């Protein structure tokens, strides 16, 4: 039963009437932010004398 | 303890207004024109 049953093509369109657009580019921007805490002294307790 | 020149007194707080609130939030970008 040595046949060929099928085939597939490597064919594509031309894109002559922009039917497909493929991938989208968009700017984007992210943004962080980072306030700056307080830390706990150190203190020299000193005579008031 | 200083005297208070209490006749005629006159407050101005948008002097005193944090320098913050003088403007908006300033870390807008245009992602196009920076890229």
């Amino acid at each position: 039963d040595l046949a060929v049953i099928g085939f597939e093509l490597d064919t594509r369109f031309t894109n002559t009437n922009r039917r497909q657009r493929g991938h989208l580019l968009q700017t984007r921007a992210l943004q962080f932010r980072h306030p700056i805490p307080m830390h706990a002294p150190v203190t020299l307790p000193m005579d008031t004398m | 303890v200083s005297d208070a020149e209490d006749k005629n007194v006159n407050l101005d707080v948008g002097k005193e207004l944090p320098e913050q609130l003088k403007d908006d939030e300033d870390g807008k970008v245009n992602p196009c024109d920076e890229v």
